């Protein structure tokens, strides 16, 4: 059909609100119902999702640390440890500051020097 | 439903013991009132059959998961264990252990994995999970 | 035959993607057509349900191989996920992986490995295969 | 019983055989007279059928597990095949491997793990068994 | 006594005997007293070489170049693809699964040999 609803068999259910995992699809008495996501998963967007994503996972053992939590709407963002930088684009793992020019950051690198 | 099946996610954990956390978040998986996670520490079924249990272990470095299972009536014992040594690499390199066999639980029987360094299970989503489903 | 299960055979891919590449060759099985190899490149079940989906990666020289999955109508996400590292032995090193648990597939969901480093992935026989079962 | 399954424990290999010995002692399980552990060196089913089988072998020091199968009227192949990279560890670091797949069998067909280094494959409770169960 | 036994190129089924499928062709289905055994062309990458009753061809050998290895010589639907080391490796086994380079330093090597030496 259009936007914030899918198709099915036949009849048009409406999705879910960026927060709700799916339960039931509607019929001809009752429409499509769901319940929020956990209190560390979610859904960012107007799903039809049976399962919500668990939040993303800052592993310190990487490196890593819960820059900001993650609503039931909204996915956790990590970042390195104050000290480590990403090792690419996106801040898969972390690496301690290399020590002995200018110093590193969240991403950069340090650059030594006589 | 009439078939018994469970998976369930890795989850950090507060206190400090080996055995393993687990949580029914994500992409998980519970059949129905058959198969519980008690305590959020083990899976315990309650129709007695021939299951196939198995647990998947990530960690970031003699490391060694094991699947002890609790009967009723019977001192918890081992029904398996995957071992695997400490690599070097950047951080700590990551590496994946994997557990699965067919046992005879009877009801009320939990199981569950307890690790060496539970301070090192990477918790990453779809790195760690466990669960077993009934033949 | 009534039941719906599928193991597949790795074959060397052509396009050096990051998603692996099956054919039905070998010592392969198809159930029927509940289940097919859509585009060579992932599994696809047709009846709802509850299956057991697994993969063994075999590769050599953080190589991660993955089980994302892909539902109509909902964004691709991830099963399961199994690291590991890089151990210089002589020309590469070879290592196994192993995937597999239990998941909720609707009908029309296709299931795939993807992993970090395609060109490294062994295809020599019995060491990589994908596949799944209907519990 | 109805369901065909069976898991057996690997024993301490008398010595001199490249296929690892079972024994059907610890925690083990062998539901009826439609598997049995042929000289305690292969498991044969008798109802043709799609199985799943699987085998975990734990060893210490390219190691690989290879589950060749042998079919009546057939010359023995290869199911799967995984490799392991020798850990140099002090004094030489345990390693897991673990294979598992769906496969056709019709009767009389047995099945065996064939290892590279038989006088490795640590036999500690719970680190070594092989099994398989009828879809 | 009775002819008590099948033909060379055969397999006793069923009190019946059949014909094995020819290298090449995979078995299909068992043969009745009329209708012989129905066979089929093993699929690309694949193979069987020999007379045989199999439900599965062999998969075609791999020559996996993260190891050293390159195809000398592809395969038939008979005939097994046949490995080789690369120009600069040699075997490591007699049958040669893995490849490793020509140690250098006095018979010079084949990849399918080494380089033999002294001062
Ligand atoms: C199992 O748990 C007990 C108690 O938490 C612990 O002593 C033991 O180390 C664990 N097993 C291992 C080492 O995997
Ligand atoms: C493979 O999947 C992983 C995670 O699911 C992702 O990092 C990567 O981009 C994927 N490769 C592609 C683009 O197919
Ligand atoms: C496994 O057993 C076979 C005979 O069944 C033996 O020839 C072989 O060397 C062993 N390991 C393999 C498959 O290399």
């Amino acid at each position: 059909c259009r936007e914030k609803q899918y198709l099915i068999n036949s009849q048009c259910c409406s999705l879910c609100q960026p927060g709700q995992k799916l339960v039931s699809d509607c019929t001809e008495f009752t429409e499509t119902e769901c319940l929020p996501c956990g209190e560390s998963e979610f859904l960012d967007t107007w799903n039809r999702e049976t399962h919500c994503h668990q939040h993303k996972y800052c592993d310190p053992n990487l490196g890593l640390r819960v820059q900001q939590k993650g609503t039931s709407e909204t996915d956790t963002i990590c970042t390195c440890e104050e000290g480590w930088h990403c090792t690419s684009e996106a801040c898969e793992s972390c690496v301690l500051h290399r020590s002995c020019k200018q110093i590193a950051t969240g991403v950069s690198d340090t650059i030594c020097e006589p | 439903n009439p078939q018994i099946a469970a998976h369930v996610i890795s989850e950090a954990s507060s206190k400090t013991t080996s055995v393993l956390q687990w949580a029914e978040k994500g992409y998980y998986t519970m059949s129905n009132n058959l198969v519980t996670l008690e305590n959020g520490k083990q899976l315990t079924v309650k129709r007695q059959g021939l299951y196939y249990i198995y647990a998947q272990v990530t960690f970031c470095s003699p490391f060694i998961a094991s699947l002890c299972l609790k009967s009723p009536g019977r001192f918890e014992r081992i029904l398996l264990r995957a071992a695997n040594t400490h690599s070097s690499a950047k951080p700590c390199g990551q590496q994946s252990i994997h557990l699965g066999g067919v046992f005879e639980l009877q009801p009320g029987a939990s199981v569950f994995v307890n690790v060496t360094d539970p301070s090192q299970v990477s918790h990453g989503t779809g790195f760690t999970s466990f669960g077993l489903l009934k033949l």
